[PDB]
């Protein structure tokens, strides 16, 4: 009955512009009133606008004031959302969701869509740097030693870390890449090793970035 | 007379479209609201 | 205006009862309305529950929304079933949203988290840089709080969490990163990793050389 669909998402430099179409079927679009909502990758939710049952009507948020504009066209059942002059900040999903009244003064949601993808980030492929997490002072609690190697500044994923050239696989943990706010890839890899190795056996740790052709043997 | 008072009329008279118990309130160009809904009754030996 | 807040996660056995509630910080809580909102992670959110409480057109019964006073929150006391049905869910009073709650359900025991500190090694301090990874291994279910804390109040600038993800042995395994530079390292006493599981809080303290 009630399917929305929504489009119109793709990687986007800071600074362009860009155009997210809503289509909709099923329920007669005349009757009511829909917004626009959005997540953050691992945060919540925050409104940004919500147009009338035809026009006029037109709720604004805080940081969205006068950035974006929303219009609507009830011949074709369909809602258009045009953004300029981005900012970093502002890379999440966007959903069209309906309302339940004729307005949006009720701040009703129902039936929501299924969310798209707009980034905005200068993405450039750096080559990897790999730094040696050293262990402790000669202290432990179970016998084992913890050490490895961080790889920072890799973009785009994936990474290939291995140590003694992939011989020692046993008490090695990674763990997935981490998205900072500069947009790019970074990650740890530890060893479980005995402490009574350390200061006489010597740890290397390979990593290779495909897109970045990149191989680092580093020493911890 | 009321300076803005022909306005809200104009309001109350074009936006309508709340949904409550009733339905769907639509006023249509001269007052009295519309498409509402309607039961047909019939007589039965003294019944409804 | 105010904001809403909320428990960052609860979980229980199937087959009992629970409560989950959201706190108004300022204002009357029933001056407005409250709804509350469920989304499988991945898909999208749908409702629940609107108006207060009302149950909207399919939804199977087997859920209540209370609105008392008390100290100014709504909670929705669930029956006891599990199933499949373990999400994060939200509560939504005007243009402002919850925290957000997500219900896990129990499967193999609770673990201690085990936490490693790693403080930035001279390698990275001649590069004008530092970095902190705090690594948490073998905890579950996968919702912690890592916080950083510069010996006398906790720090907020730069850290970076990664989210917790689904281990080999049904477990679940996180990251973080403190981002410094060597004056800020070098200039303070000690930075502590503080690591909340279900209220279990586990603090390491590291310290320069």
């Amino acid at each position: 009955e009630v399917q929305l669909v929504e489009s119109g998402g793709g990687l986007v430099q800071p600074g362009r512009s860009l155009r997210l179409s809503c289509a909709a079927s099923g329920f007669t679009f005349d009757d009511y009133a829909m917004h626009w909502v959005r997540q953050v990758p691992g945060k919540g939710l925050e409104w940004v606008s919500g147009i009338s049952w035809s026009s006029g009507s037109i709720g604004y948020a805080d940081s969205v004031k006068g950035r974006f504009t929303i219009s609507r066209d009830n011949a074709k059942n369909s809602l258009y959302l045009q953004m300029n002059s981005l900012r970093a900040e502002d890379t999440a999903l966007y959903y069209c969701a309906k309302d339940r009244a004729s307005s949006w003064y009720a701040y009703g949601m129902d039936v929501w869509g299924q969310g798209t993808l707009v980034t905005v980030s200068s993405a450039s492929t750096k080559g990897p740097s790999v730094f040696p997490l050293a262990p402790s002072s000669k202290s432990t609690s179970g016998g084992t030693a913890a050490l490895g190697c961080l790889v920072k500044d890799y973009f785009p994923e994936p990474v290939t870390v291995s140590w003694n050239s992939g011989a020692l696989t046993s008490g090695v943990h990674t763990f997935p890449a981490v998205l900072q706010s500069s947009g790019l890839y970074s990650l740890s890899s530890v060893v479980t090793v005995p402490s009574s190795s350390l200061g006489t056996q010597t740890y290397i740790c390979n990593v290779n970035h495909k897109p970045s052709n990149t191989k680092v043997d580093k020493k911890v | 007379i009321w300076k803005t008072g022909p306005l809200f009329k104009r309001v109350l008279m074009s936006s309508k479209y709340a949904d409550g118990v009733t339905g769907r309130v639509e006023f249509n160009e001269d007052g009295d609201r519309k498409f509402a809904n309607y039961s047909i009754m019939n007589l039965q030996n003294r019944k409804l | 205006n105010f904001m809403l807040t909320q428990p960052h996660s609860v979980s229980e056995s199937p087959g009992k009862t629970v409560t989950i509630s959201c706190t108004r910080s300022s204002g009357s809580i029933a001056s407005n309305y409250v709804q509350w909102y469920q989304q499988r992670p991945g898909s999208s959110p749908t409702t629940v529950i609107y108006d207060d409480n009302q149950r909207p057109s399919g939804v199977p019964n087997r859920f209540s929304g209370s609105i008392d006073s008390s100290s100014n929150s709504a909670s929705l006391i669930i029956s006891g079933l599990k199933t499949e049905d373990e999400a994060d869910y939200y509560c939504q009073s005007t243009r402002v949203f919850g925290g957000g709650t997500k219900l896990t359900v129990l499967g193999q025991p609770k673990a201690a988290p085990s936490v490693t500190l790693f403080p930035p090694s001279s390698e990275e301090l001649q590069a004008n840089k530092a970095t902190l990874v705090c690594l948490i291994s073998d905890f579950y279910p996968g919702a912690v709080t890592v916080a950083w804390k510069a010996d006398s109040s906790p720090v907020k600038a730069g850290v970076e969490t990664t989210t917790p993800s689904k281990q080999s042995n049904n477990k679940y395994a996180a990251s973080s990163y403190l981002s410094l530079t060597p004056e800020q390292w070098k200039s303070h006493r000690s930075y502590s990793c503080q690591v909340t599981h279900e209220g279990s809080t586990v603090e390491k303290t590291v310290a320069p050389t």
